[PDB]
């Protein structure tokens, strides 16, 4: 429902926003009357400094491993709990398939581009109806 | 349209405006995310 | 009765019967509180008491200790007509014959009203009420 | 709760902080087109005009000195002995 | 107290025990971002309308 | 609602600016016009003091002479004067004093007597239906009598 | 209802208004803002009684900007609607959902569903009028409306009325 | 440079610190957040009802933040929530709750000893709340049996067990020896049976703090104005660590509800309950001693709120 902010100059109002963005001053200004359109400009490079949608999608997950000061009993109970919830999603085949495909590509000394193209192809096929089997070896080859 | 509300306490009249730094607002929102209430009052109830 | 007191709330004995059951004088039908309040609150309409069509008005209710609709109507009309006739030519001099004859006429009027006859004599009794009221005003 | 004039027991001398805020607020008002009570000798800077008004006690202000118990006093800058 | 060292523990104990702050401390007025009662701000400046007619 | 339970600022207990206790002042659409039209006169005297150094035509003309006094930002008060005047049947503060004498004689709430004096009714059922707070707090014959004396106090102006 | 209440307002003045006559300015502002405006807590403010004995109290200086703040206590005549309140009014605008009654400074709306069944909407007339079985509701016609609910928004108050019940409708 | 507002401008004076009640959390929040996914299925906009939906705050300037409208330079943010089907404990209160478990009966919910004891009479005269709770704890932690009749009193009598902290849990030891682990629902029930004089004698204020409120039931969800995500090159989008923690809380909560809906293996229910307790515990404080440390998929520990409020050069 709308939610689209469009910057316009109320003094000029003669054309769609043909503006200039001053990053050093942190403003955006109309290149005609010289009137600023917005102050306090946000950055995208600065938030990126601390840090894959193409393959993993929007799914999120976090690992549980052992801690600095912890017991080995709690590490097993948390991993066994995830082992019971691993059936909630059918994405175990993508990680194992990409693992074995990773082993074969690393065994063939092929570049990473062919690895990403092959993983993308297997992601395009995945589990469709026209495949109807092939025992996971033929779709990988 | 000059309209205000506060969810969960039935107010549409008595709304106060305060100027605080954005970092302090980050502190208050992190306390609310940590189940801590940083209630702010413009009047002195203790006197 | 314990099985009929509101067409929607006919059995509220196991729901803690804490609501009263009002009766409109133009319907003589039992309606519980939460229903009648919405009835006259949304507008003066008729109650669906077994397909009742007489309009239920706002307020003007009454508490009933239950003495049958016949006797309740006969005592309401009895008191109303008793107030319309008032004490005209009653204890004016001390006569017993004409007094008892006039009381017989009044009770016969109340009888014709509680029976209705054919909706013809009762209208003449209404004109008699207007005449008696005109005599009381003067 | 406003101590009366016969019970004001604070220092009658204007401190450097009171003189500072009086010259700052007065100069800020003069910068915002305030009625000047002293004839100018050709000044243009607002702070110099504020100090010119303080030198003749023509500043129309009164200080509300807060006491630690919650009370306060009203010492006008005209009756305060400067320097 | 929370500003100096152990922030989270002091805050948690505060919220747990329903503690109230007077908010005339130095760091408190700093955090909220308004004038503190120190020096110039330790007194309010008023106006006397009876002095304007002088 | 209309169950003698108004808001906080509209409660029966009010406090003036001096600190004393005062009952809620409820006005009907009779003296409410003479109070606005009244205070606007002394306001005109106050505007002409510092300057040194049939029933509808007079209403709108006086509303124009008072509109020149104000800064042209309160015409809803003048349209409210036309509303009240078009819905008012009372006149002169003496008769209004008599009306208050008839309303306070029953011992009712100020809002109730305001709704009594502000509405034109002929029978008691009209006053009991238009005013849900009054249905058993006062006798019907007394209300009919008040409507009779009021009917003798109203005059076509 | 037309009530009288003592209200208090904080007036802000620019440092350029600190002349000896500033009190007058105060009253001036105290009129220009209060008379005619509206509040969601006290209703539509009509007039302001007592113009000579207006208390000024003491003016305080807020930090930045140097503007002056005043707390004024006065007596004023205001108009506040109430829920379930029988009032009278005259129609201004007409709509298929109902005609908009004008009660003083408030424009009450009456929903078509809150009207009796005999009252029907007529658009073929100029202006469109609501014709019933005996009464014809037009713009210049006077109608007694029973207000059912009121909304108290800040500086804006609208109410909803009805005429379905008895002793209501056109006057 | 922000937009003008007609609200009265005042300074900030008194600041009150209190616990968040679950009812107030549900009254402040606007969304439920059920989908652990970040963005929508079409790889654009937002998930609408997920970890970062338009019902919360937004960044990127261009977006309007549905429920405030205006912009990101004006949006304070908006709060979501998470309604759990199993109550969990808060890290910073695990000790305090334990102390409460050593200050009140575990059945009738009444304070140990009574006002007839002289030491309790002396301890109640202290005006400081923390010292009162300390001394009263030192007295009540020794007596391990409620009593019905005390010579110059409530009933019960049931032997009060010994509460020990172990793996974010509280195990109760009965000598009678019968050792049983105290669940969160039982402790919360006993806390629901606490009288006013009891917790107010411990240092709680009814309008601000409650022992029932100390046990976490509903969880507030902070808006992206607190955890700003990034979309770099439109194909390298990074989400904050708290977002991943919320995804873990959602997966563990939905998993626990699914395991508790159909059947009951009794062991997978405890594994999923300890899993949700671990995700909430690491969400509040990841650097908890005696517990495993959650690590991100990049190779770095998960950044929690406590880490933002603890180390130097942080928020303070
Ligand atoms: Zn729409
Ligand atoms: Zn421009
Ligand atoms: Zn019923
Ligand atoms: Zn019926
Ligand atoms: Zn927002
Ligand atoms: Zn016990």
């Amino acid at each position: 429902p709308n939610l689209n902010i469009v910057l316009t100059c109320p003094e000029c109002k003669v054309y769609p926003p043909k503006i200039v963005e001053r990053f050093s001053e942190g403003d955006v200004v109309c290149a005609l009357c010289g009137l600023v359109l917005s102050d306090k400009l946000v950055d995208t490079r600065s938030e990126w400094r601390t840090f894959n949608p193409l393959l993993d999608g929007n799914n999120l997950s976090t690992r549980i491993g052992k801690g600095e000061t912890t017991d080995m009993r709690f590490t097993k109970e948390l991993n066994k709990a995830q082992g019971k919830n691993v059936m909630d999603k059918k994405d175990n085949e993508v990680q194992a398939a990409f693992a074995k495909i990773t082993m074969l590509c690393d065994a063939a000394e092929l570049p990473k581009i062919v690895k990403d193209c092959a993983k993308e192809a297997y992601k395009l096929c995945h589990d469709e109806k026209t495949l109807k089997g092939k025992s996971m070896e033929s779709i990988m080859a | 349209h000059n309209q205000f509300e506060c969810k969960g306490c039935d107010n549409k009249i008595d709304i106060y405006q305060i100027h605080i730094p954005y970092a302090a607002k980050l502190l208050f929102q992190e306390l609310m995310a940590m189940n801590i209430t940083p209630r702010l009052y413009t009047d002195r109830s203790r006197d | 009765e314990n099985k009929d007191m509101c067409p929607i709330c006919k059995t509220d004995r196991y729901l803690s019967p804490d609501v009263k059951f009002l009766v409109n004088p133009e319907c003589y039908h039992r309606i519980c509180e939460s229903c009648v309040d919405r009835i006259f609150s949304l507008g003066p309409a008729q109650c669906p008491y077994k397909g009742c069509d007489k309009i239920l008005r706002k307020n003007k209710f009454k508490t009933q200790i239950f003495d049958d609709v016949e006797v309740e109507k006969e005592v309401d009309i009895r008191k109303r007509v008793f107030n319309v006739f008032n004490k005209t030519i009653d204890d004016f001099n001390g006569d017993l014959v004409e007094y008892n004859k006039y009381l017989e006429e009044v009770e016969d009027i109340i009888y014709k009203l509680d029976h209705g006859i054919d909706v013809a004599k009762t209208e003449e009794k209404l004109r008699t009420y207007e005449e008696l009221n005109k005599q009381l005003i003067m | 709760k406003a101590i009366p004039k016969d019970q004001r027991a604070t220092t009658p001398y204007m401190t450097k902080y009171e003189r500072a805020r009086i010259l700052g607020t007065r100069a800020l008002q003069i910068s915002m087109n305030a009625p000047v009570f002293v004839d100018l000798e050709g000044e243009t800077d607002p702070l110099r005009i504020a100090m010119k008004e303080l030198a003749e006690k023509k500043i129309p202000l009164v200080i509300r000195r807060y006491l630690p118990d919650g009370s306060f006093e009203d010492w006008s800058v005209e009756e305060l002995i400067v320097d | 107290r929370c500003s100096f060292e152990e922030t989270v523990e002091i805050l948690f104990e505060a919220g747990a025990s329903a503690e109230l702050d007077d908010c005339r401390g130095v760091s408190e007025n700093v955090i909220l971002g308004q004038m503190a009662p120190i020096g110039t701000g330790a007194f309010d400046v008023m106006i006397d309308e009876e002095s304007l007619v002088k | 609602a209309a169950t003698l339970q108004l808001g906080q600022e509209f409660q029966l207990k009010q406090i003036n600016h001096q600190g004393e206790e005062e009952e809620l002042i409820a006005l009907n659409l009779s003296e409410a016009r003479l109070v606005i039209k009244e205070a606007l006169v002394e306001r005109r005297r106050a505007f002409k003091r510092s300057q040194k150094k049939t029933r509808e035509k007079e209403l709108e003309s006086i509303d124009v002479l008072l509109e020149q006094t104000t800064g042209g930002n309160n015409k809803d008060l003048k349209n409210t004067m036309q509303y009240l005047t078009n819905f008012s049947r009372f006149r002169d503060q003496e008769t209004v004093g008599a009306v208050i004498q008839l309303l306070k004689s029953t011992g009712l709430h100020p809002f109730e007597v305001a709704q009594l004096g502000s509405l034109a009714c002929d029978t008691a059922d009209e006053a009991k239906t238009l005013i849900p707070s009054l249905n058993n707090k006062i006798s019907d014959d007394e209300l009919e009598r008040i409507l009779k004396e009021l009917s003798n106090l109203e005059t076509l102006y | 209802m037309f009530f009288i209440k003592d209200l208090s307002l904080n007036i802000t003045l620019h440092p350029s208004f600190f002349g000896p006559r500033m009190k007058q300015y105060l009253k001036t502002k105290l009129l220009e803002e209060v008379e005619g405006s509206c509040t969601g807590k006290f209703g539509y403010i009509l007039c302001v009684l007592d113009y000579d004995n207006i208390d000024i109290q003491r003016g305080r200086i807020l930090p930045t900007d140097g503007s002056a703040e005043f707390n004024v206590k006065y007596r004023a005549v205001v108009f506040k609607p109430f829920k379930g309140e029988v009032v009278d009014g005259t129609v201004v605008s007409c709509s298929q959902h109902g005609f908009e009654v004008q009660v003083g400074p408030m424009k009450v709306f009456v929903t078509k569903h809150l009207m009796p069944q005999d009252l029907t909407f007529n658009a073929g007339s100029n202006p469109p009028s609501y014709q019933s079985s005996e009464d014809v509701i037009t713009i210049k016609s006077r109608i007694r409306v029973k207000i059912e609910g009121c909304i108290s928004q800040v500086s804006s108050i609208h109410a909803i009325g009805s005429i379905k019940e008895d002793y209501l409708g056109a006057i | 440079g922000q937009q003008y507002s007609s609200a009265p401008l005042r300074t900030v004076k008194e600041v009150q610190f209190g616990l968040f009640s679950p009812e107030e959390v549900r009254a402040i929040s606007v969304a439920k957040i059920r989908f652990p996914e970040t963005m929508d299925e079409t790889q654009t906009r937002a998930k609408i009802g997920g970890l970062n939906d338009p019902r919360l705050g937004s960044i990127d300037r261009n977006l309007k933040c549905q429920t405030c409208q205006e912009g990101m330079n004006e949006c304070p943010g908006h709060f979501g929530h998470i309604d759990l089907a199993k109550p969990v404990f808060h890290v910073g209160f695990i000790a305090k709750i334990k102390k409460v478990c050593e200050c009140v009966c575990m059945h009738c919910g009444k304070l140990l000893l009574d006002e007839h004891n002289e030491l309790m009479r002396q301890a109640l005269a202290i005006k400081d709340s923390k010292k009162r709770f300390a001394a009263i704890w030192t007295l009540c932690k020794t007596k391990m049996v409620c009593e019905t009749d005390v010579p110059s009193r409530g009933g019960c009598g049931n032997t009060q067990p010994t509460i020990r902290k172990d793996g974010l849990k509280l195990v109760g030891s009965w000598k009678k020896p019968e050792l049983r682990v105290l669940s969160t629902e039982e402790i919360l029930n006993i806390f629901k049976h606490i009288s006013v004089k009891d917790f107010t004698s411990l240092g709680f204020n009814e309008v601000f703090s409650r022992p029932e409120w100390m046990i976490l039931t509903c969880l507030p969800v902070p808006p992206p104005p607190v955890r700003p995500s990034i979309s770099f090159n439109e194909s390298q989008r990074g989400e904050d660590d708290l977002t991943f923690k919320l995804a873990d809380i959602l997966k563990a909560n939905i998993s626990l509800e699914t395991l508790e809906h159909n059947g009951a293996p009794h062991h997978a229910i405890e594994e999923a309950e300890s899993l949700l307790q671990f995700h909430v515990a690491t969400y509040m404080d990841n650097d908890i001693a005696g517990q495993p440390q959650a690590l991100q998929k990049s190779g770095r520990p998960v950044k929690s709120i406590r880490a933002r409020l603890k180390g130097k050069e942080g928020r303070i």
